[PDB]
RNA sequence: CGCGGGGUUGAGCAGCCUGGUAGCUCGUCGGGCUCAUAACCCGAAGAUCGUCGGUCAAAUCCGGCCCCCGCAACCA
RNA sequence: GGGAGGGCGCUUACCACUUUGUGAUUCAUGACUGGGGUGAAGUCGUAACAAGGUAACCGUAGGGGAACCUGCGGUUGGAU
RNA sequence: AAUUCCUUGUCGGGUAAGUUCCGACCUGCACGAAUGGCGUAAUGAUGGCCAGGCUGUCUCCACCCGAGACUCAGUGAAAU
RNA sequence: GCUCGCCGGAAGACCAAGGGUUCCUGUCCAACGUUAAUCGGGGCAGGGUGAGUCGACCCCUAAGGCGAGGCCGAAAGGCGUAGUCGAUGGGAAACAGGUUAAUAUUCCUGUACUUGGUGUUACUGCGAAGGGGGGACGGAGAAGGCUAUGUUGGCCGGGCGACGGUUGUCCCGGUUUAAGCGUGUAGGCUGGUUUUCCAGGCAAAUCCGGAAAAUCAAGGCUGAGGCGUGAUGACGAGGCACUACGGUGCUGAAGCAACAAAUGCCCUGCUUCCAGGAAAAGCCUCUAAGCAUCAGGUAACAUCAAAUCGUACCCCAAACCGACACAGGUGGUCAGGUAGAGAAUACCAAGGCGCUUGAGAGAACUCGGGUGAAGGAACUAGGCAAAAUGGUGCCGUAACUUCGGGAGAAGGCACGCUGAUAUGUAGGUGAGGUCCCUCGCGGAUGGAGCUGAAAUCAGUCGAAGAUACCAGCUGGCUGCAACUGUUUAUUAAAAACACAGCACUGUGCAAACACGAAAGUGGACGUAUACGGUGUGACGCCUGCCCGGUGCCGGGAGGUUAAU
RNA sequence: AGGACCGAACCGACUAAUGUUGAAAAAUUAGCGGAUGACUUGUGGCUGGGGGUGAAAGGCCAAUCAAACCGGGAGAUAGCU
RNA sequence: AAAAUGACA
């Protein structure tokens, strides 16, 4: 649910939140947790690599699971929670021989739900079975890209793939970047959509809100002086410069894919 | 007013302390040079 | 008050480019279609190249004069 | 001898002139400016009335020196 | 105009007198549409102008209470 | 020694970091002390730091460092696995009184507490690098119950007033008691017990997990405070003698109740919100190999051990960082009375200080302040500086607007003291009785005493009743920036930077990009609703025309074109 | 509920005066802004010089920054004093 | 296919 905040205080005026009662309030499940240590964008050598990464909420990752290996054995969804390392809640599923596990929730799932995986399993949200036995067509997520890998297409908040062509040995996706994928049909992929679709409608508000989130502010180029940054310089905003990355390699148009090594697996590129 | 030198025991001896100074081959030819100047006491090491 | 581009039949614009060769459009004048005016058709005239001066010859080379249009006049 | 009661005076309460601070409504006035009306052989076109030479009009949007043009939906109060 | 050289442009308001300020005109040397255009309630140790209260800021200074300056005893520098 | 003045959320008392004898006696004034000094944080000599319970050491880990093999690298060397280190975090236990010139939760008195070895006895399946639980965790908010603590009354001891009264509703002081052990309350959590089964917790499992059946409406865990005991003990105002006239030596009455009450405890609780809030060990439990005599496990009894290091002194400063005995800087804990919303402010108690040159005079001139005739910004670049408003309650409050604001708009009125309402009210607290009780730290009824607002009526004093300290100046028009924030430590706090929002563009995961000769790492334990770069900067109405130039992208015919 | 309001601790530095051989190699006095957050602070870590870090001023990197400090090349070179 | 206009009296 998209709720509008009403303008008590000015920083207030512009915040849309999205709430869900679904979601459960108390704590997340003690045994699926980690320790999740913050980089704030260093590397081994102590120098930053990555800009704008810093500070926020202190986080516990939950191990979640990806491969559903779990053939057979019915499960039933416990509880949807909120997951902040990802966009998208997760759920618990509590599987028939009595292990928990977590798993991505898809957006037709509700908290009693029954899934279950393997080469045998039907044709319903939540599911998981290799697009070898996926009808051509249909619409999927969790896709994986080598058999057993674990997953990564269509993981984020309410994305999905659509299977377009299946030929011989190999089945292609039209992915969410518009892409045209070529991977093995034995991989496994959880059939539906993800949930919490309603994650664009969501504007911040203000600048804490964005800070406690480990996003540090960014500088433009244009203020800074000309040794910290190709733009630089000007006595009152000149530019006169094609814009590039402080390390000179142009922006705005020009293309920086070189792999030669999956482009056998490409069949139409994102447009 | 907040001056530049605000002792600590704990931190001196993590860096200019003896054993810093051997662990690293920069830090070992240090000593060797005060060793061949003959100072009285080597690092810092009250 | 230093440095520049330009002055061509009524108007605008080429021809000054290494010196002999003055053109395009609009316009004007006389005829023609129409009841009549525009529009259209057929024909003609229109400048000595701002002036004053210096090779067989000068709109074109050069200098002064007249006008217009530009630029620069800065560091304390 | 004085007493009771009254009067003058003092004080309190109600209240009229008067002084403030904010509005509300109405009448005049104002550099400039929008639209309207009248008026003389003014300038640019010709939108409408005939099938007015692209049928006209209605609502809406965009555009243009002006009548207006075009898109979308609607009407016949359109000639053959 | 945070942009206008001529410029204190011209007209109007406020003042006895307004190079500044507010409103309008357009003759934009050299505004202008994400090196964004035009508005905008709230906010500001932000820039400009005006009014009420208030006063030694001022006409124009006068008096008073303390710490130095001045005399006595002790210690006793610096630039050049 | 008697007065005077100052601080009193500090200028009082206790720590950590830091310092290293500055602590205490005796002695000295050459040098140090911004003066003299008989004095000192100065010289000299001597003395002083007493721990099973406080810390350190020790067991366990975070960020992170080192890293056997190993990967990579001209040499040095870089990264990293197994591990081992690393507190600012988790892990057993002691409190009162007395005592020194200097130490004391360390010495003495009294009373306790924790973990181990060995021995005796009584039972007994014990057993791990492994499994499970627990340790184990956020921000705001709201009351309820208490305590620290204070005020008053009672009791006890003392006093009868340097000057008008003061045998009384009079004045002064005291009215203290710990750790531990027992009971377990106000409250907060979960239903409990038994039987059977199994794709999970790599092995196993009586334990967690999962699925059923039957049974009972109860059990269990947590838990401030209070009440007994410790305590016929210690402490206690003062009375009694030497006075080494510094104190020592002797004895010792009362030692209760009511009310107010925390930012402290129950609270690691409860409610709610999104930004979703450490790891491991100690501890409990389960089995594997192994041993079924053992060994080991639980309980009671007795004895032994608890080693080593710090312990003085200053700690918001004269002893630390600033060259100084420097108007600067330095983290945590404690929080008395009156007025006050308050840790602000004013005066005080405990306690500590008068800041290491003084004595005179009372010129100009400078610094810090008080008051001012008439005028009231006329000063000046500019109302800079000064002056002024300032509190509670109530009435009332415009244009504009994103409907929240503007707004404390503006402008006003009442404010002390006494009495009555009411010999102190409304309310709060709650004792005697009184009834019942699953019989206890119990449930009603009950209204003695204690406490105590706010408002009206009448009166009264002053020139003035928010009287002192404390404590908004207010309106009108306008540019820029939407706003809260950040910036040139040490002449620029802004219109500059950031910001939520918008758009372009790259990136299919061994992602683009970045740090690295490389291994490798961040991106990210993320996966196009994601991530990086660029420009603009809330919100509203919008964002026109040009691809000639310079770039970017796509094209693959034709010309030119390298090494070989 | 609030990057909400008034206002102490705490943080910061907008105006004026004093001080400029200062009490102080940037402070005192009287006023001033924030004060539940993009806050503030204790302890311990990581990033190293053509490099770090930077809500971006060429700011900070031990009173030093348009390229730190120390040693070495080094008695660098100086048509200039 | 192009095909505009004409004061009043
Ligand atoms: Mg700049
Ligand atoms: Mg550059
Ligand atoms: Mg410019
Ligand atoms: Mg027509
Ligand atoms: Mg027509
Ligand atoms: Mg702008
Ligand atoms: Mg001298
Ligand atoms: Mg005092
Ligand atoms: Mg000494
Ligand atoms: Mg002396
Ligand atoms: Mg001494
Ligand atoms: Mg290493
Ligand atoms: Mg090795
Ligand atoms: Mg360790
Ligand atoms: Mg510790
Ligand atoms: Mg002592
Ligand atoms: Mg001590
Ligand atoms: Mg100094
Ligand atoms: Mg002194
Ligand atoms: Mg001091
Ligand atoms: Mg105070
Ligand atoms: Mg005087
Ligand atoms: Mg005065
Ligand atoms: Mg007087
Ligand atoms: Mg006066
Ligand atoms: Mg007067
Ligand atoms: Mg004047
Ligand atoms: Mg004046
Ligand atoms: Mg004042
Ligand atoms: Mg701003
Ligand atoms: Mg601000
Ligand atoms: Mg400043
Ligand atoms: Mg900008
Ligand atoms: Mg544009
Ligand atoms: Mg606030
Ligand atoms: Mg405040
Ligand atoms: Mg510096
Ligand atoms: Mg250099
Ligand atoms: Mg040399
Ligand atoms: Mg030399």
């Amino acid at each position: 649910a998209v709720v509008k905040c009403k303008p008590t205080s000015p920083g207030r005026r512009h915040v849309v939140k999205v709430v869900n009662p679904e979601l459960h309030k108390g704590k997340p499940f003690a045994p699926l947790l980690e320790k999740n240590s913050k980089s704030g964008g260093r590397n081994n050598n102590g120098r930053i690599t990555t800009r704008h990464i810093g500070g926020g909420h202190k986080q516990a990752y939950r191990i979640v699971d990806f491969k559903r290996n779990k053939d057979g054995i019915p499960a039933v969804v416990e509880r949807l929670e909120y997951d902040p390392n990802r966009s998208a809640n997760i759920a618990l599923v509590l599987y028939k021989d009595g292990e928990r596990r977590y798993i991505l929730a898809p957006k037709g799932l509700k908290a009693g739900d029954q899934i279950q995986s393997g080469v045998d399993a039907a044709i319903k949200p939540g599911n998981t079975l290799p697009m070898r036995n996926i009808p051509v067509g249909s619409t999927v997520h969790n896709v994986e890209m080598k058999p057993g890998k674990g997953g990564q297409l269509a993981r984020s908040a309410g994305t999905y793939v659509q299977i377009v062509a299946r030929d011989g040995a190999y089945v292609t996706l039209r992915l969410r970047s518009g892409e045209m994928r070529k991977v093995e049909a034995d991989c496994r992929a959880t059939l539906g959509e993800v949930g919490n679709a309603e994650h664009m409608l969501r504007v911040l508000g203000k600048a804490g809100a964005a800070r406690w989130r480990g996003v540090r502010p960014t500088v433009r180029g244009t203020a800074m002086n000309p040794v910290d940054h190709p733009h630089g310089g000007g006595e009152g905003r000149n530019f006169g410069k094609h814009p590039v990355t402080p390390w000179g390699v142009q922006t705005k148009g020009k293309k920086t894919r070189s792999n030669k090594r999956t482009d056998k697996f490409i069949v139409r590129r994102r447009s | 007013m907040k001056r530049t030198f605000q002792p600590s025991v704990l931190k001196r001896n993590r860096s200019h302390g003896f054993r810093a100074r051997m662990a690293t081959k920069n830090g070992r030819q240090v000593l060797a040079r005060r060793r061949a100047k003959g100072r009285a006491r080597l690092t810092v090491s009250k």
